[PDB]
């Protein structure tokens, strides 16, 4: 008789982790692992040059072990089988206003989406919801804060200027068991300005992970 | 002035010992070493007499004789080349780090089809790795028979040699340290043959003091010719048999074989094998990596298949024979790793596609698939990137099959104009799924479905999520879609009225051993039956999954698929407990009874008992009231 | 005594470049994808500026032509100098084109190796032993 | 002939590109090698300090620094050791094979405490592996300053003081090559020196572009970072162990692998042998989640010498069912080759593995002591105690010292096979025990009833490991192990309850011979045992073969459908409760009428319930409900 092993694939998704989480007030440290575990990925696919800007909640898998993989880099090499009719269509709240703004894929853009995910695992529910990418902004801009036509990216399809002006509501209020450290590093990955968001390697680094 | 220019020494004292110290690490290869110089200078005169023939005068035979000789306890190596002069003894052979091969290769950039090896310079001095002493005598057609006689002490000596003549080459003698008699033995011997110069293109003998104990003449020693050197459209299959049994020892021959040859930077010829049958030992854990070796210009390098291919495909076996490759200082190992995997990627390429045209011969195909399958199928769970040329390798039985295998292609074949979906289920044998009431709905509405019935088809099948556009839904998950006519699902949702409190009492019967109870026409010939909900391990993935030694208990928390009663409303039994319960919704040998379905269900249903004792306990109960016992 | 020209190659499925958080299943697919779309842009690159190079070597080809013509003509050694600045820098334009070229040779030479230019398909052959 | 007498010469045009193109793969030796010789200077200065404090006059402080300059595209590497002299820059730095560290070898006799890192006189060389050109500033004490300068083109300059203030040690000036500029990168400088330079007696600093806010104090964050901290960890194994205690030796644990928690147990390990090392044993509180997953190369022992990284093969190092211990070897006798990134003569790694197993296993008895911790070990590894039982026989003698099990007397709590034959009755000479799916299965088996009814206890085991442990470990403190699922279950007992026994197979003769023909090919052997009690009757596995559970973990978990093995080993019996109501009823039927179908069927339905309460799947389980659904028609009058 030989021995030889054999293994299973987790398909937990995240969506499924959240679905299967707690009500708003989902463990801070918990959540503290599963940021920096996140933010370690990506410090490997800054790294390697790895672009995905279309990286949602439910390409992000939560193993049983409680590690946060990333899977499926872009539009470029996923949704080669079956898909959603509505990709980008559907409410992109997990999206940059870099991607709302029509640019590319970039630290920030990657942050952001994962920044609203990061709130929505202790609310269990989604940090923004708007309808166009212009009225996505307008549900952003309340939490994050808003100028007008001079603090904005040269890239910009979206009618910048035409966004009233408003203030932002501390993130660490408005998101269950948001410990300020953490607010501060979600504001930070939030902002508006893709050049005042925080990088993958500093936000992991940060003593509150 | 301000600087001084120096060229750069060598403390020879000392390097000589890094030489025969830490440059090496097995001894054994001294022979390969040995071998190897032999087989370049026979080389070189077979370049030299296609200018010169009369150079053959002195010897028209090329060959490498070894001559043990236990009794000096030293060893002889006969290299019967061209041979060194005084020179190139005192220019050549006692200088590090310098080779008349490469300087014979840089005359023979005016154009040759020669192809030797040496190119570091140093490999003759590990000869003192084993040795205590080596002697050299050489006689080149232009110069006297000389000796060179060193034991490695940072000198050596030479003198015109004396008695036995030279016709040409050169003589090495081993004078074989005490403790390293091991290389006087026959078997060892053969062994440091076998690993590094089976495919030395010229005879290498092998002397041995046997009957009448007399130096006996082996031949045969490297009798193994190369065949990847010669013309791939001039070789038969007798003798692509013929090596491939020399090659593996299998008396029975190869399946199927194939060529492959790339040309650029990267340059290699190579065979690749399918065997007729898999090996008893295929899967062992610790068997060595080693079905495919690789060569450089026909020399052993490394056999190491743990990076050269991948897992799943570790049963063909063959040759990759490189032309120049950057080797170590130790050409047991290759530098840049990378282009080992350049090379099996190649290699993956061509075997799927052997595989494919293996395929177009249905009838070998079916052997191999019968002896190899497992291996595609995991290549299914190992490979994200060949999965689907994999998959249009697998074969599996289906309802409209007899006892044949049909491809997933083949069943899109056969789909309706209104099929979305492949069918299929899964479990431990074709039986059990063939009478599985999941399955009798689906006949009755004329759809064929896939058995699979491996306990690796559970690891296959969760990566196999499309195939040519179609989707694939298993029999045994909630949400399995069929046929729905309109006046049906009519009577459906009356029936779910009918039979809506009676769910409900099951449920409260059975609050914590279902999760939810309902009706289902998935179901014709039986009561009752357990589902899987979509999310989690099913009734095989569980059964499976809880017999894995090695599994975690804890990632059971995150696949605990829940359980949910189907019901079908056109059973007596069904109707008769819709009745019963509104005689009396309390009636307790009703619930008894509704006790005993689900047992019976969740059993039949392929789902772990929680307790066989107190099952069957009940059935004595009942076996007793038949009887009359109690 | 030189294996310099192996030190860059780029392999996608390189399993011994990981990461814990990260799912290599489609991580080199992802290099895969990038790998080809380098090479895209990089022969559009190429192809580019070999155009701009020959369309301006074929003006200043008929300016020159022009230059000799306009040398002949009697009074038109006026157009000629005009002319002649103006090929100069259809012939540096040109030049610039080439010097970009050598610039994409430059880029060919620091090429990253691969399955795709390390070599190429040489010979194949099966035989299945069938009998 | 004339003897003639030769000197060996040497090539160097061509050895030269041999020492870098052939003797080294891993460019990251490019540090290893640089800082491993900055800290033997650093040696050779604390040895000659040590024995004459005039030493250093010029200089005490003892450090290694690495300055990057992106924008040369050049490393600099400072060495504060002792320096070279002119004349050692012409002899030993551009002399191939040859080492002023054999200089300290002899010349240390009394310095018998000092211990310099290798000894070839090449590795200087492998700078030019990515680098261009290398520039070496220098000033011994007993010298002035000069710089040598080569780009490995067959030659070097040596060049007089340049005025760059060096009065002690050397400065290593290394241009990159175009394509080597990786190694500018603080995250790939980390890389490297972390798995190479971890454990340099001197300190490592990087003085690298300090990433910080815009210089427009309005913010401003500093402008250089001091990276320290490479060299934060220092070796613990070559301290006093006596004088070693946890609330250091813990914090080097959570250094050694990322783990923010203390370990579970350790060992040091100190030989004065020929193959004298130490060594660090330690025992995680929790296993790894990946901790069987065996296609990964395993790294958990690391094997160093002189405090310097060379190997990881844990395959070598340790036998795989300890392939959770992490830890530290470090010899300073270890014959290395060129390459440094391999041992020689893999056998001394033989004799290393056995030495570092017979202390594991002392660990492991010496937590047996501490039962409350134990516990907590045993859970997390019981799985890698048992695959060790399994394959390595020759220290099964203390690996089954370690099993606990629960059992028919303890219940709740885990017990030893020890404290079990301790309290064994003087007529239970042998152990007896149960395999099945849970603890609830077993426990309320019907092979267990009379064996309860005995007072003998039962050993319960739940585990597809405990069914291959089984298969291996047959005696135990002299007394054999025996499973209650097999057939020929001799209980002690009393002789005339046996000669019962006898009766009853006689009166219920008929009935096991008519049972046998209702299940013909059912079964192989139809008869009688008291090993039951509440149930009619049991299958029951053979004396040989795979028992239920082995079947159920066989055919499930291989993935070698040895369907000839499958069948040699499915082997079964049909045992009878002479004693229970419908048996003996049965027997009523049988004696009324053997051919009343009716009763056959019943047997048959007996046979199939039987095969579920031993565990034997059914060979078409819709059948068998099929029947019920019957039964239940019958008593619902459908
Ligand atoms: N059988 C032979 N006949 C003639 N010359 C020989 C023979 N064997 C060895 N030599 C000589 O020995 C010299 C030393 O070369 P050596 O074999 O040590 O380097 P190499 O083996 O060619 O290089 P490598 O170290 O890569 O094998 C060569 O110059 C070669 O001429
Ligand atoms: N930073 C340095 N300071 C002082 N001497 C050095 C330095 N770097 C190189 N050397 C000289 O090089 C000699 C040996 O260095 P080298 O590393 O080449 O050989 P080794 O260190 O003895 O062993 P290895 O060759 O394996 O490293 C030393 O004895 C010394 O003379
Ligand atoms: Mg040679
Ligand atoms: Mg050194």
């Amino acid at each position: 008789i030989k021995v030889t092993l054999v293994f299973e694939h987790v398909d937990q998704d995240l969506r499924t982790y959240l679905d299967k989480a707690p009500p708003p007030g989902l463990p801070a440290e918990t959540i503290k692992d599963l940021m920096r575990q996140f933010l370690r990925g990506l410090d490997f696919l800054h790294a390697n040059c790895i672009v995905h800007r279309d990286l949602k909640p439910e390409n992000i898998l939560v193993t049983s072990g409680g590690t946060v993989k990333l899977a499926d880099f872009g539009l470029a090499r996923i949704y080669s089988y079956q898909m959603a009719l509505t990709p980008v269509v559907v409410t992109l709240w997990y999206r940059a206003p870099e991607v709302l703004l029509q640019s590319t894929y970039a630290t920030p853009v990657d942050m952001w989406s994962v920044g609203c995910i990061f709130a929505e695992m202790f609310r269990r529910k989604p940090l923004f919801c708007g309808n166009s990418e212009a009225d996505q902004l307008g549900k952003i801009f309340d939490l994050i804060g808003l100028p007008p036509e001079d603090d904005w990216p040269r890239d910009v399809s979206l009618p910048r200027g035409a966004f009233p002006p408003r203030g932002p509501r501390p993130v660490q209020s408005v998101v269950p068991e948001m410990e300020e450290s953490g607010a501060q590093l979600l504001l930070e990955m939030l902002t508006f300005n893709p050049h005042k968001r925080i990088s993958a390697f500093r936000a992991l680094q940060h003593s509150y992970l | 002035e301000e600087v001084e220019t120096f060229a750069f020494q060598a403390e020879i004292a000392q390097l000589m010992s890094l030489i025969i110290n830490t440059f090496y690490s097995n001894k054994e290869i001294f022979l390969r070493e040995l071998i190897s110089n032999a087989s370049d200078a026979l080389d070189k005169i077979r370049y030299e007499s296609l200018t010169d023939p009369s150079k053959l005068d002195s010897g028209k035979e090329l060959k490498i004789d070894i001559i043990p000789n236990p009794q000096e306890r030293t060893l002889t190596l006969v290299d019967t080349g061209i041979g060194m002069t005084k020179a190139d003894l005192i220019n050549n052979l006692g200088t590090i780090a310098k080779s008349g091969t490469k300087a014979f290769m840089e005359a023979l950039q005016a154009g040759a089809d020669i192809s030797m090896i040496g190119q570091f310079g140093v490999g003759f001095y590990s000869a003192y790795l084993v040795a205590e002493k080596v002697v050299v005598i050489t006689k080149h057609n232009d110069d006297e028979q000389y000796a060179w006689e060193s034991s490695a002490g940072g000198s050596f000596t030479v003198r015109a040699d004396h008695g036995e003549p030279i016709g040409r080459g050169t003589k090495v003698i081993l004078h074989l340290k005490e403790d390293q008699t091991e290389y006087l033995e026959e078997r060892r011997v053969k062994e440091v043959v076998k690993k590094h110069s089976q495919f030395i293109g010229y005879p290498i003998t092998l002397y041995l003091e046997k009957e009448k104990e007399k130096y006996i003449d082996q031949e045969e020693l490297n009798k193994t010719k190369p065949i990847w050197t010669r013309n791939p459209d001039d070789i038969t299959q007798e003798e692509y048999g013929e090596f491939y049994k020399s090659l593996t020892n299998d008396w029975e021959d190869h399946l199927a074989v194939k060529h492959f040859s790339v040309e650029g930077q990267l340059e290699f010829r190579a065979l690749l094998f399918i065997p007729r049958r898999a090996p008893f030992d295929l899967f062992e854990n610790k068997k060595k990596k080693n079905n495919i070796k690789l060569y450089v210009r026909r020399v052993f390098i490394m056999d190491s298949c743990d990076e050269l291919i991948p897992e799943y495909l570790n049963f063909i076996r063959g040759v990759v024979d490189s032309e120049d490759l950057p080797l170590n200082i130790s050409r047991e190992m290759l530098q840049q790793s990378k282009i080992l995997k350049v090379i099996r990627k190649n290699i993956v390429k061509k075997c799927l596609e052997l595989f494919s045209e293996l395929a177009e011969d249905k009838e070998n195909y079916k052997k191999f698939y019968e002896a190899f399958s497992k291996n595609l199928k995991l290549g299914i769970h190992e490979d994200s990137t060949n999965r689907r040329r994999l998959s249009e390798l697998l074969r599996y039985h289906t309802s409209q099959s007899g006892d044949e295998m049909t491809s997933l292609s083949e069943y899109v074949s056969r789909m309706k104009e209104t099929q979305k979906s492949i069918y299929y289920i899964t479990g431990e044998s074709k039986e059990q799924v063939a009478n599985s009431a999941f399955v009798e709905r689906v006949r009755k509405r004329g759809f064929e479905v896939v058995y699979m019935t491996e306990p690796i088809d559970e690891y296959c099948v969760q990566q196999l999520k499309e195939f040519d556009g179609k989707s694939l839904v298993s029999v045994t998950k909630e949400g399995l879609e069929l046929p729905e006519d309109e006046e049906e699902k009519k009577k459906m949702e009356e029936s779910k009225a009918k039979f809506e409190n009676l769910c409900k009492l099951m449920k409260e019967i059975l609050d914590k051993k279902v999760e939810k109870v309902t009706i289902s026409n998935r179901l014709v010939s039986s009561p009752c039956c357990i589902v899987t909900s979509t999310y989690g391990w099913t009734a095989n993935m569980e059964r499976i999954m809880k017999a894995q030694a090695l599994r975690d208990n804890s990632t059971m928390g995150y696949m605990m698929a829940k359980k949910h009663l189907e019901i079908n409303p056109d059973h007596p039994i069904v109707e008769t407990l819709r009745q019963k319960a509104e005689a009396d919704k309390n009636d307790k040998a009703v619930k008894d009874l509704v006790v005993l379905l689900f047992e019976t269900a969740l059993l039949s249903s392929g789902f772990s008992l929680e307790d066989p004792q107190t099952h069957s306990n009940r059935i004595y109960r009942m076996i007793k009231l038949g009887l009359g016992i109690d | 005594v030189d294996y310099s020209v192996w030190d860059h190659i780029e392999v996608s499925d390189d399993e011994d470049e990981t990461h814990p958080n990260i799912d290599t299943a489609s991580l080199f697919r992802w290099r895969h994808q990038a790998r080809v779309e380098r090479m895209e842009q990089f022969q559009k690159e190429k192809e580019e500026l070999d155009r701009g190079c020959r369309e301006c070597k074929r003006k200043v080809a008929e300016c020159q032509r022009k230059l000799k013509e306009l040398e002949v003509a009697e009074g038109g050694k006026a157009e000629l100098e005009r002319l002649q600045a103006e090929a100069q820098q259809l012939r540096k334009e040109e030049r610039s084109w080439e010097q970009k070229l050598e610039e994409m040779r430059k880029k060919e030479k620091s090429m990253p190796w691969n399955v795709d230019t390390l070599s190429k398909d040489g010979f194949s052959k099966s035989m299945v032993n069938t009998k």
